[PDB]
């Protein structure tokens, strides 16, 4: 995890795809609840700052799904030898 | 208040409750600390960048006056941390390094304890003894605009009223751009280890 | 109508000005109970007595090994006495403290009830061993003082509890540059009037990192 | 200003401005009264015995991290001797980490004399909870007086634990409740620092502070991980 | 209105504060009963005062022992004593045997019926071998004794109480700190006042792993 590293360009990466996928929509967070293709845009408890629903478990499980996701990407390309 | 832009992005002022002493967040307080600190950074301002200028223009000795930062010892890489008074300042002051700070002490706890008590209750500190000190602070009903014989000795502002706002505004914005010129200063002191004279001559060349 | 600690501050209800060097100042509003009131000023004048009676005995060795008579220095004064002295350890130390006890007691119980002591329990005398005052005794300890007179009593008593703080001030100050200096406070003096722009507290390397 | 980054709604309806904390940081949520409803003292999730454990814990904090630090900067300066200035784990806490020999006892000497007075303190402390003010009436060494406590048996009061009893106005005695209880939940998290660098590091807390002064890159989180110890 | 075993306890119903240190300490619910509760108030009654025998005769043995007297420790006592004893065992235990159950079931059968024994059945005394209270009997236990003046007997019963419960707890200390130091009391006090600081019951290897 060294900045300069594939695993950390990865890592990084892979952070900002889900904040950006869980800010606008796009993702079922703690505002959108999901059916099979995830609508109806529900609200509880509050944001705390910046608008959408990005609470403190909205930030929390989004970065978890990210870097869970992460560990997929870098292991499998780490088991084919890739970066 | 002498300002309103309305921009409280934080909304830190708001504590449902006015009261003049404690809870360190009320309009007033909040007023006069943010009046005595812009004060402080325009006084800091000026003092760090005025050996500046006549330190290469030769109008002062040349001893540290590009370097405000290592005049008042703060380099941040000697031991622990760049507090003044700290760092090897190459100039042999009349004070050497600590003595210095003690007398910056126990005088500024002196005007703080005056402001701090006039603040607490006005009009009670300038009575006990002083050895004559106490008529020159008469007091107001302003904590951060005392006036009077001294402070505003000059009378520049006891005439009217609009002038007086008007004179208000442009402390209040010059000490806030004073405010963003010392943690400008504060960046490039961290960071370059060089004087901020000297980036700006690097960045107008 | 009394001059504070701090100009513009409020006094305490409980220090009316009527004690010797009122000065208003508590913070921790101790003494605030009469009995406790006196109680802080018993301690505060036997303190303010012990620390001027040691601030004397001090400055005088010290003036003395200064000019040139044989005096150790201020600190280690019993560790170089006790090697020469004939009363060895142990016997002097249960001596004073057998009779310092004794005074201690006896002052106590002449502070808890005044005039305890006065009923000539003690040799058979009534005028003396007595406490004119809470912390101000009677009799025997006042020869040929002017404490009959009331205004030079008050006088002598603001003067007597200011030179007890000063006192208090010189005794902490005196084990500071000492543990700074490893000097005689005499020779400090010399030292800071010598030079007194460079010789001083920053200089000594130590408490100041 | 108000709320914090949880702050979960139905949670804030229970509380506005009454404790002496009252931040509304209740996420999970355990000050809710319909907790532990009914009759008899029950359990110990209820609002009164969190605030009592929470400002029990805050003061227990306040204690361990000023005595935690202490005497480092002193063994740094000349305050305190070096060889009596060691690490806060290295006291005889744990004995693995190390014991201090030059002690006027034995560590489980000194564990009994702890263990005697502050069951008596914590015993009294639990009786005076079941009864307020209980503690004034039984004769205890003549000093009953001053057991007498308060309406809240977290703040007792009297003429010995607030012997300067100064913030008699409602809004300095608030003001110093909000403070005690906001450098209480300082200390919680410096207790939880200073075990967590323990156990990173095996050395102080200040001198964790002095390494990341010097070398914030070098010395931080991310190569204290992956270092030795940890 | 008493000093209970915890300060704010809630006193039991059943210790109404009449007994002989009445201190309302009974989580267990013991002695709810009445007639277990005359038996319980017996029982204690007897065990210390069987302690504090007890505990006297090994004080001093020990004490003896200390002052250079040859005496035996207090355990072990009796298997050195019974090599000189011209009693041996087996008639001696099985003697005290018969005279104890004589005396114990006098004694039981007037704590069952109050009095029975003053009938004069036993060599015919009336006054005497008569029980006055639950676990004081009367007439020949009472040579000498203020029990008729009835502040001083209660004052005499708590006195007796709580003597009583302290040698419970000497006894148990006894037996705790034998089994801990392998030596006497006596010693094990001398070495507690020569060493307080060092020797205790944490540096004595056993009981602190
Ligand atoms: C994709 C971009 C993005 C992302 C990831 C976030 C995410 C966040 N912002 Mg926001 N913000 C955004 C766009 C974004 N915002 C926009 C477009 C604006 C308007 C200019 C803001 C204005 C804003 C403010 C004013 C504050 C936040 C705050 C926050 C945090 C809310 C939770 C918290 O700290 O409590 C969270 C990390 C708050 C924060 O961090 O609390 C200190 C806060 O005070 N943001
Ligand atoms: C960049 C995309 C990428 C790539 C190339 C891989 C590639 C790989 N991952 Mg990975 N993975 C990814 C993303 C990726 N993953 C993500 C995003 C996640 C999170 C959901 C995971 C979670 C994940 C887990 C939990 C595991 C892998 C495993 C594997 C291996 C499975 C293929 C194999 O060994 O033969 C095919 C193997 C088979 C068993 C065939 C499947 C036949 C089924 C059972 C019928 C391979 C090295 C596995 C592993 O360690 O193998 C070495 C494993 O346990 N990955
Ligand atoms: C036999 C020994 C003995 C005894 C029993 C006392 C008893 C007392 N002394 Mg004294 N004292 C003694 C020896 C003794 N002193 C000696 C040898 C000295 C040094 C010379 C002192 C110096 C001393 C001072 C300076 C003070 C006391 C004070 C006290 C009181 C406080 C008791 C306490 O908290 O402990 C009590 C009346 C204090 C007092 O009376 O406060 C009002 C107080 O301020 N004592
Ligand atoms: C220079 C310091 C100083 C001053 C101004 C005083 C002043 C006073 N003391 Mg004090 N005293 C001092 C040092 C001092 N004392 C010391 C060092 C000791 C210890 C040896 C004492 C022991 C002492 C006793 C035992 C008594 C006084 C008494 C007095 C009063 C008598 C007036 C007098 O004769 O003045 C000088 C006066 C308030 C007497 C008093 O207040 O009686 C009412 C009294 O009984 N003092
Ligand atoms: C789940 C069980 C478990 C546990 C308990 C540990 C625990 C430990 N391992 Mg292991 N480890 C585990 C699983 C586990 N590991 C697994 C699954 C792997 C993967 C293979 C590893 C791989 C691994 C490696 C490779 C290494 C360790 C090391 C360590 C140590 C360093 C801990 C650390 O970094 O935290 C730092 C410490 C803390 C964060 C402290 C926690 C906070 C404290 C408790 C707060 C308490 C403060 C409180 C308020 C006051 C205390 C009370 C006071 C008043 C007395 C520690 C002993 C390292 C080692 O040997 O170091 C000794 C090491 O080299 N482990
Ligand atoms: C003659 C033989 C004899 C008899 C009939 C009894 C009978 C009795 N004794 Mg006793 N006892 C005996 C010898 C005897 N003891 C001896 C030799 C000793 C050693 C000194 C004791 C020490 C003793 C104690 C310490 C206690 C009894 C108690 C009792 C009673 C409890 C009976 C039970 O539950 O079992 C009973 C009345 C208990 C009692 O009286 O409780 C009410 C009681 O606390 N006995
Ligand atoms: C010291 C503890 C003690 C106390 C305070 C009492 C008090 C009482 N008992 Mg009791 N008793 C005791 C021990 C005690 N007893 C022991 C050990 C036994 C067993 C032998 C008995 C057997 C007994 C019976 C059988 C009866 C009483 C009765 C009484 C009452 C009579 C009042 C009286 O005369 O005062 C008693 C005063 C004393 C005992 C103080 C004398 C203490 C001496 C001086 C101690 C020294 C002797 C010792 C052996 C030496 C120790 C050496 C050591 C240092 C090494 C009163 C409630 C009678 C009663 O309640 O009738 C209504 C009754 O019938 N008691
Ligand atoms: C083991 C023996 C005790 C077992 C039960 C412990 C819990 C209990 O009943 O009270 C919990 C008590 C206080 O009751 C407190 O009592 C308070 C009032 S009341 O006494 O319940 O009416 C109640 O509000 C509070 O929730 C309760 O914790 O808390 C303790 O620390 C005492 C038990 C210590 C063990
Ligand atoms: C028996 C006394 C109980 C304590 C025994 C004890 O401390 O033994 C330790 C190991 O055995 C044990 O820990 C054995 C514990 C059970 C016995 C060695 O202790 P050490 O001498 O290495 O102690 C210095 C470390 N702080
Ligand atoms: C400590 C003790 C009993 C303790 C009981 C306790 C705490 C019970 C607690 C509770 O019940 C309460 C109160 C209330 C309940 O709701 C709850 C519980 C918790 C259940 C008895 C000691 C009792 C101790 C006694 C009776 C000691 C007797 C000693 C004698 C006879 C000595 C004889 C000798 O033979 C030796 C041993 C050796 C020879 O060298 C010398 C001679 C003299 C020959």
């Amino acid at each position: 995890s060294f900045i300069g590293s594939p695993t950390n360009l990865i890592m990084v990466s892979s952070i900002g795809a889900c904040l950006f996928a869980s800010r606008f929509g796009l993702a079922p967070s703690v505002r959108k609840v999901a059916q099979p293709l995830k609508l109806s845009d529900r609200e509880v408890l509050q944001t705390t700052g910046d608008p959408a629903g990005f609470t403190a478990t909205d930030v929390l499980a989004m970065g978890a799904a990210g870097h869970a996701i992460g560990v997929g990407i870098v292991l499998g390309l780490k088991g084919i030898g890739q970066l | 208040l002498p300002g309103d832009f309305g921009w409280d992005p934080l909304h830190l002022a708001d504590t449902n409750d006015q009261d003049r002493l404690n809870n360190a967040m009320s309009m007033e307080w909040l007023s006069y600390a943010e009046v005595i600190h812009g004060r402080w950074a325009m006084l800091g301002a000026v003092g760090a960048l005025s050996p500046e200028i006549l330190g290469k223009a030769g109008v002062i000795p040349e001893e540290t006056g590009l370097t405000w930062f290592q005049a008042g010892g703060l380099d941040s890489t000697s031991n622990l941390i760049a507090v003044p008074f700290t760092g090897p300042i190459p100039f042999q002051y009349w004070t050497d390094k600590y003595v210095l700070l003690y007398t910056m002490l126990v005088a500024m706890g002196f005007a703080e304890t005056r402001r701090w008590q006039e603040y607490k209750q006005p009009g009670s500190v300038q009575k006990q003894f002083f050895l004559g000190l106490e008529k020159l602070t008469p007091p107001s009903q302003q904590p951060a605009y005392p006036g009077g014989a001294f402070f505003n000795f000059a009378g520049l502002g006891t005439k009217d009223e609009k002038k007086m706002f008007e004179l208000k505004v442009k402390e209040i914005r010059n000490g806030r751009l004073a405010m963003l010129a010392f943690l400008g200063f504060m960046v490039q002191a961290e960071v370059t280890h060089v004087g901020p004279f000297q980036n700006l001559l690097d960045h107008i060349n | 109508d009394r001059p504070l600690w701090s100009p513009g501050s409020e006094p305490p209800a409980w220090l009316d000005g009527s004690l010797a060097g009122d000065y208003g100042f508590d913070p921790l509003h101790l003494s605030e109970e009469p009995e406790m009131r006196k109680w802080m000023v018993q301690a505060e004048l036997v303190h303010a007595r012990w620390a001027m009676l040691g601030v004397a005995g001090i400055l005088f060795t010290s003036i003395a090994a200064k000019t040139g008579a044989p005096f150790p220095d201020w600190y280690d004064a019993g560790k170089e006495a006790i090697k020469t002295s004939p009363a060895p350890l142990g016997s002097l130390i249960f001596t004073e403290l057998l009779l310092f006890g004794w005074v201690e007691t006896k002052r106590l119980y002449d502070l808890r009830n005044p005039g305890s002591q006065g009923d000539g329990s003690f040799l058979g005398i009534t005028d003396g061993l007595k406490g004119k005052e809470n912390g101000y005794p009677g009799g025997l300890f006042d020869p040929m003082g002017m404490s009959k007179n009331e205004a030079s009593y008050k006088e002598a008593k603001v003067k007597e509890i200011k030179n007890g703080r000063l006192a208090m001030l010189a005794f902490v100050g005196f084990i500071a540059q000492h543990h700074a200096t490893h000097k005689s406070p005499i020779d400090n003096l010399l030292d800071h009037v010598a030079d007194p722009f460079h010789v001083t507290f920053a200089t000594n390397g130590v408490s100041i990192p | 200003d108000f709320l914090y980054v949880g702050s979960d709604a139905a949670a804030l309806k229970y509380l506005d401005g009454t404790l002496p904390g009252d931040y509304g940081f209740d996420p999970l949520g355990l000050l809710d009264p319909s907790v532990s409803g009914g009759k008899g003292e029950g359990g110990f999730v209820n609002p009164r015995w969190l605030q009592y454990s929470e400002v029990i814990h805050a003061r227990w904090a306040m204690l361990g991290a000023a005595g935690c630090i202490a005497p480092e900067i002193l063994g740094k300066a000349g305050v305190i001797p070096a060889e009596t200035a060691v690490d806060w784990f290295r006291t005889g806490v744990i004995p693995p980490a190390g014991v201090y020999k030059n002690f006027w006892a034995d560590p489980f000497t000194l564990f009994f004399i702890e263990v005697v007075a502050i069951q008596f303190a914590e015993l009294k402390r639990l009786q005076d909870y079941k009864n307020p003010g209980s503690q004034s009436r039984q004769y205890f060494l003549g000093l009953e007086g001053l057991f007498k406590g308060s309406d809240n048996p977290a703040y007792p009061g009297g003429p010995f634990f607030n012997f300067a009893n100064f913030g008699k106005t409602e809004e300095e005695m608030k003001k110093l409740k909000l403070n005690e209880i906001k450098n209480g939940r300082l200390a919680m998290l410096a207790m939880f620092g200073y075990g967590a660098q323990a156990v990173i590091t095996g050395d102080g807390p200040f001198d964790n502070l002095l390494a990341h002064l010097a070398d914030p890159t070098g010395n931080n989180l991310i190569t204290n991980l992956g270092g030795k110890f940890g």
